[PDB]
């Protein structure tokens, strides 16, 4: 086990403080549909007409 | 969470409805006030730092006026059933490697290019039926997915027996096959769960996923043994936690932008919604047109949450209030 | 065929410099989101915008 | 009671109000035990708008 | 649309169209500032050290 | 509200009580448990994020164990009741100037030496009577006191007829000698109003304050008309804003210390202890001592805060609990 993590790299910190960093993400999107009505208000049901 | 403005958008919120302005005494109270002419309309909702008046509305220049119960707003948690397609067959097949595969759409990068696949595997054995494979494909899901190794909740493993039909028995990494005692199961239905909130810094969303499957050998041939189809959902997400950052966020026009960035100096803002109640909304979107040259409109919200548990009480008796000022024939729900 | 697209902005905008509590982010077109150092808004408005 | 104090103190010294001050701690010549400690205070600030 | 690891503090907060400050302040963009010029000690008269 | 430990404290919120650790289905549930052979005592809680139990407490190792109620923590607001001497006149002179001063001990800054004076003068007139100069100084004073430029509030003032003889009269800066219709004013109260407060930023404070006045010639000799005294309090601050500071500093023992330094990047600690309640206090003190050689005490505290409902209901039932699993007896309040 002692020769595994000396396969890991060690890093050098100032003091026993909580330390945090950036992590950047994606951006290209696609919005999911809550539900869809007639234009009268009424929903459709996965079996009514076009 | 931040919103999308017409070029701004306000709230108030109405833990209490009061007939004057000398009644306002705790906090979150509100009257609306109209002259008798009903030319403007405006609320007197008690802050927590004393009595503020809302924007003026000029009731000519209402475009729309609408209420939106609880009901609309909680997210419903969308679950698939997976089961063995009769038509390559209707029991497991000896000897071959049932190896399930959810994907997972929009995991941690906010985008359908950050993918995620976890995975469950069964192989079957002569004896081997239905219920028997249900299960066992179960635990084995359970044990990849309802980790609390993983960083997020991803996804409830339920069974359910035609005995039943409706009553969804759960699967956690916990329950063994000998918890399980039903000889007679049907499918294995898959809820997606609520993640973790933090208002201002976690906002509410939700991970999507389909059941694909791989491919057995059964005569020579390379097929599919099950069909993931969505079901009429069950669960909802309710409002609270969502309410919460619409405030949030509609009190740092009313208020303080910097809600928190010199921690030490800064102006902490009172916020009277509960993030563990659910609410009803009424917006009232409108305008104000200037003289002469400046017709250039300006459109404003004046968003309001009252708290409806049950039956829509306050909401509706708040609606009736504006409606008995103002004219308008608001709609109540 | 013809498209159109627009964007408004308040005046207040012209100048105006950020904080970076978090780093502030340019979207690009591979849908990757990549860290920038520029402290005014215009600079992003503009990148996508175009 | 220190000082030699052998009649009391009065109760209109004991009411809601009366204003106690840090003197000293007093010790033995020989064997006494640990007495004392120390204490801190905090600054504030204001801001202002334009 | 979810936590890397259990101490990953935000998530991505994204918005279409007009920007208010409110919108750069709750993307922690907008800061007050801090003068160093201006200081204010209380006024009196330190009767210790007497 | 940063306050001294002996080496540590812990509060948890008994906001209700379930009798077992199966039970704990909401925040602030709370369960005293205690083996059989009672050696040992912790509570689990429920946490906003989950159950929770707390340090272990050796009923051998248990110091004092006592449970304090809301109103032994409810500052009684001191009120002079300041009149003029019938010694030098019974009346007041015709032609002085009664200059009253009010010396305020603790102004913005911690230190006695933050000294602040607020004045009151009325210059008497001939056939002028006791209570119109009662009438009249107490005008001055809110004008002065109770105004609504100050900075922050100082004192409250009030009047009070002898034919009530216990009902205060208000006088604030708006108030007029029309208003304040009587003839029998027999002093003048000034009472200590409660400062304001904030969560983690600004504690629970008071600023307090001495009459003084200034002499006048009644004959030909330099004289003090009044005389003030201290009456028995008739208002509290309540012991919301006390509690919910204990909560936000004892939450930082159990969990996060960074509680807003780095502002985006920061861990929220969701707090249950609303300040617009009254909560009855039980604090228990206990160490642990090693074996051998490690001897050296480690005393610590865990509090429990339940609302009083006027007649400690939550505690008692707490205590009951606690006494009966422990064998302790905490001498229900």
């Amino acid at each position: 086990l002692d020769t595994f993590l000396n396969s890991f790299p060690t890093r050098e910190f100032e003091d026993d403080n909580e330390y945090y960093w950036d992590v950047i993400g994606s951006s290209r999107r696609n919005i999911p549909l809550v539900e869809a009505r007639d234009e009268n208000g009424v929903v459709v049901a996965a079996n009514a007409a076009n | 969470m931040v919103i999308s403005i017409n070029q701004v958008r306000q709230l108030y919120v109405a833990k209490a409805l009061k007939a004057n302005t000398a009644a306002l005494t705790t906090a979150g109270d509100i009257v609306p006030k109209a002259d008798t002419a009903k030319t403007t309309l405006y609320f007197q909702s008690m802050s927590p730092a004393g009595i503020v008046a809302s924007d003026k509305i000029n009731l000519k220049h209402v475009l729309y006026a609408k209420a939106t119960p609880s009901e609309a707003l909680a997210h419903k948690l969308v679950r698939y059933s997976v089961t063995l397609d009769a038509d390559v067959s209707a029991t497991p097949v000896a000897g071959q490697n049932y190896i399930l595969r959810l994907a997972f759409r929009q995991y941690i990068g906010l985008s359908e290019e950050d993918q995620y696949f976890k995975y469950g595997e069964v192989i079957a054995r002569s004896g081997m039926t239905a219920s028997d494979f249900y299960k066992k494909m179960a635990i084995s899901l359970a044990k990849n997915l309802e980790n609390k190794t993983e960083s997020t909740p991803l996804v409830n493993i339920y069974l359910i027996s035609a005995a039943a039909a409706s009553t969804d028995v759960p699967v956690t990494s916990a329950t063994k096959e000998s918890d399980l005692t039903a000889t007679d199961y049907n499918q294995i239905i898959i809820e997606e769960t609520e993640q973790p909130w933090v208002l201002g810094m976690m906002p509410q969303a939700f991970i999507p996923f389909t059941p694909q499957f791989l491919t057995i050998t059964v005569d020579g041939e390379d097929r599919l043994w099950g069909v993931a189809t969505v079901v009429t959902p069950t669960k909802t997400v309710p409002d609270g936690h969502l309410i919460a950052d619409l405030e949030y966020f509609c009190m740092g026009a009313r208020g303080d932008i910097y809600r928190g960035m010199g921690y030490p100096n800064i102006i902490k803002t009172t916020y009277l919604v509960d993030p563990g109640a659910v609410y009803d909304v009424l917006d009232i979107h409108y305008f104000y047109t200037g003289s002469n040259e400046s017709v250039q409109k300006s459109e404003k919200t004046i968003t309001l949450v009252a708290v409806d548990d049950g039956s829509h009480t306050a909401m509706n008796a708040l609606i009736g209030a504006i409606n008995t000022a103002s004219g308008l024939t608001i709609a109540t729900l | 065929t013809t498209i159109r697209i627009q964007h408004k902005v308040a005046g207040n905008k012209l100048n105006k410099k950020l904080a970076m509590g978090i780093p502030m982010v340019r979207n690009l077109e591979s849908g990757k989101q990549v860290k920038d150092t520029a402290n005014m808004w215009m600079h992003y408005v503009d990148w996508e915008v175009e | 009671l220190m000082g030699g104090n052998t009649q009391g103190v009065p109760a209109e010294r004991l009411q809601q109000g009366e204003r106690f001050s840090i003197e000293f701690a007093p010790v033995e010549k020989e064997l006494s035990r640990k007495v004392g400690d120390v204490r801190f205070t905090s600054p504030v600030s204001m801001r202002n708008e334009w | 649309a979810g936590k890397l690891g259990k101490f990953q503090m935000l998530g991505f907060q994204h918005w279409k169209g007009l920007t208010s400050d409110n919108h750069l302040g709750a993307i922690f963009q907008q800061a007050p500032q801090k003068a160093t010029n201006l200081m204010v000690q209380l006024l009196a008269f330190y009767r210790g050290k007497s």
